[PDB]
């Protein structure tokens, strides 16, 4: 059920960058292992997963627009996902300006 | 036999292709035999020796 | 495909203004994107303008609040204006300078229009395969939050 | 079938009982039987004497 | 079966009566009916004397 | 359906009086044609609602 319902995504595992500065604890925004991020991703894995109200979720503010869209998902059986754990859906592509 | 399904079309699920004439040839050819055994006939020209 | 069309009336110290929203469904394989915009041609809504008429106007026209598609009532306090003391060219009312110090009341129709505002539903999705020779991805329709062109108003199209 | 706010019902021609294709059968049936009925007139009896 | 609101639905031609492929056996038989009157009138009925 | 489900009404159309002051933008209180409401109405029409 969940093979045929859900859309193929690429999934990548988050954890803490080692690159956490010792003292402030804070992200060296120059890191090239994450891009300024405090997480860093181990390599994507092939999954399908099925996805529900996907929200684009338009802010505008003083600062500019932003995005702050939510979406439901279903995952495959026998899984655990964890915090901050990122997805793309190759197939979908958004319009920006 | 297509004309009188005008609007149909056969076609495998799994691919598209549409079904050979060859099914279509074959069946007509024993459809004549059955035609020729429901009648007690002979449809096609043969040379008969009694 | 168009729901819930709201006029959104709100009175306030600046004036009168419509904030009214409605829910659109898109045709398929669309990409609609932020703040695109809508007319919707056969669709009139009614809207009422008032103007006092000084030298000024008289000479430059009035510049309309609404994009005027047509007239339906047209008067002051001497009564109802004729068609042959008024004209209408690019969103700008002239007036016979008999008008010099009058004030002209109008009722008029305007297409209706629509922003997009937000999109409740941006991606849905199938992989069909059925009659196909291999696994084809299609874009199912989107949902759209449409709000009203009041504040800033644009010509029609063509 | 549902999907994120999208549904879908269909219920076919087939059946437990009867396929897809049963009602064209039937009629090509009647018709069969109507043409055989009508050669089976054209084409006399046969008969032998013993 | 339903997960999350996603909803999937299935009524197959089994049937605690009818077997998956019940229809088409039926018609088969009624082909094999047909065809086998035709040959039992090509080939003839028994017959011995004592 | 309409016709049977709704009660008779007298529809009248709205329009801003021309007697709003061309200074403050106010209604004139005493204004005839429109009794200090700032809308004067057109003629009723008979309606069902
Ligand atoms: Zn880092
Ligand atoms: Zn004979
Ligand atoms: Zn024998
Ligand atoms: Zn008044």
């Amino acid at each position: 059920f969940i093979n045929d319902r859900g859309i193929k995504v690429l999934w990548e595992e988050a954890y803490f960058c080692p690159c956490l500065n010792p003292d402030t604890g804070h992200p060296r925004v120059d890191c090239p292992r994450c891009h300024g991020k405090g997480i860093a991703y181990l390599p994507p894995k092939e999954t399908i997963m099925a996805i529900q109200s996907q929200e684009k979720g338009t802010n505008q503010l003083d600062i500019g627009i932003l995005d702050t869209g939510t979406a439901i998902g279903t995952t495959q059986l026998e899984k655990r996902i964890s915090y901050r754990d990122r997805f793309t859906v190759p197939e979908v592509l958004m319009p920006q300006q | 036999v297509k004309a009188y399904m005008f609007g149909i079309v056969v076609q495998n699920p799994d691919t598209g292709q549409p079904m050979g004439d060859e099914f279509y040839n074959h069946i007509l050819e024993r459809a004549v035999g059955k035609a020729e055994r429901a009648l007690d006939i002979s449809i096609l020209p043969d040379t008969q020796h009694e | 495909a168009i729901q819930s069309q709201e006029k959104g009336t709100n009175q306030l110290d600046i004036g009168i203004l419509d904030t009214g929203t409605a829910i659109g469904t898109t045709q398929l394989e669309k990409r609609i994107s932020y703040r695109d915009r809508f007319t919707v041609p056969e669709v009139l809504m009614p809207q009422q303008m008032i103007y006092f008429v000084n030298k000024d106007r008289i000479k430059k026209g009035i510049p309309l609040y609404y994009d005027v598609k047509e007239i339906t009532y047209i008067a002051t306090q001497d009564g109802t204006v004729y068609e042959e003391d008024y004209e209408i060219k690019n969103n700008r009312l002239y007036l016979n300078e008999k008008y010099e110090n009058h004030t002209v009341t109008l009722k008029i129709l305007m297409t209706l229009r629509y922003v997009v505002s937000d999109i409740l539903k941006e991606s849905r999705y199938q992989y069909t395969k059925f009659n196909q020779p291999k696994s084809k991805f299609e874009n199912l329709p989107q949902k759209l939050l449409l709000k009203r062109e009041d504040v800033i108003v644009l010509q029609d199209p063509y | 079938l549902e999907v994120d706010g999208i549904t879908e019902t269909i219920g076919t021609t087939q059946s437990a009982m009867y396929g897809g294709a049963s009602a064209q059968i039937l009629q090509i049936n009647e018709d069969i039987k109507e043409l055989l009925d009508g050669l089976r007139a054209y084409f006399g009896y046969n008969m032998i004497g013993l």
